[PDB]
């Protein structure tokens, strides 16, 4: 709005209607009253199951107290209990709620260290250009696509699968 | 995910875009975007070289194939098969580093495979090129595929990895692939150093 | 459009260099010369691969483990 950056990490900003006038049983966040409504999603009418524990938890009007909050996630549509990963409540504005099942933009190892804040995304365009030829030893640093310059290797499971093999059988020897 | 992304003409897809639903279909057939036919025909038409280790063997060799050709009989005793299969059985289990041999395993597959099918291209002298067109002719008269695995012996051996590396860069391709294929040249020359007697 | 692309769906155990094998019949060969300076059924294969040579890895483990005494 005013000029600031916005990748695909922030949360579009909530309308007043579900901010201010939204009722009274609802309020900002699900943590006040039965909403069996989050439990259940509008795409195909089955139960989000929690991906910790497979539980839905939806529990009973009778006893509201064996409700456990649930969450959808915002890029994988992911179904998260709000007890298992340590969080207390919500996320509903600032960045998009990611589940700790992604990978991170930046990761920090010690070796002084090195950040890799990952490598954006390109456009689909004649930049974005691909070369699947070797998987073994490739040392391409990651950012990379599962199949079944900012180059982009076509990867597969049998390759990352053997040369993590291939690395946890060097380092296990030190 | 992402914004164009569409099996037939693309119309910004993330059903036929723009309009009604009375137009719809999923049959399963060959999918072509060619970017919206060029977009509908343009408006329809506006409305590296080896180490010095053991280099002596190829100018040995270089002036024997003039007049000897290096092999005399035509059911060469020497063979590849086992020379390759001992890859695995005395420098995979000692000079590999723990963990998977594949870079030594699939490579003898895929060398193998080229060599099925290097004879005719390259890797030929006159003399031994009537020797393969004889071979060709003896091996027609019971219509069976020629396999020369059973027929050539490893003297071509170290020639075709020498030839090899100046023809890898004539395709594209990554620099460190090539490193590769120079580590598994030292590899194979440091393999074949002190083994003089077999050829 | 390139033929390469789809040639290595069906291609099995030749994985370090597949680029050279297309253009065989595009350059004409010649003499010797030297310089005066000198996925289904694949995928169940590359499965059974895999299984020998983490089997390998398992003989090359006890090998270490009897080389280090």
């Amino acid at each position: 709005s005013r000029g600031q950056y916005s990748d695909e990490n922030d949360k579009i900003p909530l309308t007043d209607r579900q901010l201010f006038n939204t009722s009274y049983g609802q309020s900002i966040t699900k943590l006040d009253s039965y909403n069996p409504d989050t439990h259940i999603d509008s795409n195909s009418g089955k139960f989000l199951i929690c991906y910790k524990c497979n539980q839905t938890r939806l529990g009973s009007w009778s006893h509201p107290e064996n409700s456990r909050l649930i969450m959808t996630c915002d890029y994988c549509q992911t179904p998260w209990h709000l007890d298992c990963v340590p969080r207390a409540s919500f996320k509903n504005l600032g960045s998009k709620w990611k589940c700790p099942l992604h990978s991170p933009t930046k990761v920090y190892k010690k070796i002084n260290y090195k950040v890799w804040k990952k490598q954006r995304l390109i456009n689909k365009k004649n930049q974005l250009y691909y070369e699947p030829l070797q998987k073994i030893g490739y040392q391409n640093n990651g950012n990379i696509q599962i199949i079944p310059d900012f180059k982009i290797t076509q990867i597969d499971e049998n390759s990352i699968k053997y040369d993590f093999f291939d690395k946890i059988y060097k380092s296990k020897m030190v | 995910g992402g914004r164009c992304l569409a099996f037939h003409g693309p119309l910004m897809y993330e059903h036929y875009q723009g309009w009604k639903s009375s137009w719809d279909e999923w049959v399963g057939y060959d999918r072509i975007r060619a970017y919206n036919e060029e977009n509908i025909a343009m408006k329809k038409r506006l409305a590296l070289q080896i180490p010095i280790k053991l280099k002596s063997v190829l100018v040995d060799d270089w002036e024997y194939v003039t007049k000897d050709k290096k092999i005399c009989r035509l059911p060469a005793d020497v063979t590849v098969e086992m020379v390759l299969n001992k890859y695995e059985h005395e420098v995979s289990q000692e000079l590999e580093s723990p963990g998977s041999q594949s870079q030594l395993s699939e490579y003898c597959a895929g060398l193998k495979l080229y060599f099925d099918k290097c004879l005719g291209n390259m890797l030929l002298y006159r003399l031994e090129r009537l020797q393969y067109d004889e071979l060709l002719k003896k091996s027609s008269k019971d219509q069976k595929p020629l396999v020369p695995i059973r027929i050539y012996g490893a003297i071509h051996l170290l020639r075709l990895i020498s030839v090899l590396p100046e023809l890898i860069s004539s395709t594209t391709m990554d620099l460190q692939s090539c490193q590769l294929l120079i580590k598994q040249t030292e590899d194979f020359l440091v393999w074949l150093l002190m083994h003089v007697d077999e050829y | 459009k390139k033929i390469e692309s789809n040639f290595i769906k069906q291609n099995n155990n030749v994985k370090i260099f597949a680029k050279l094998l297309f253009n065989i019949d595009s350059h004409n060969p010649k003499q010797f010369q030297l310089p005066n300076y000198i996925t289904q059924i694949d995928e169940n294969s590359i499965k059974y691969d895999f299984f020998d040579k983490i089997y390998k890895s398992k003989m090359v483990q006890k090998r270490k483990l009897f080389q280090f005494q």
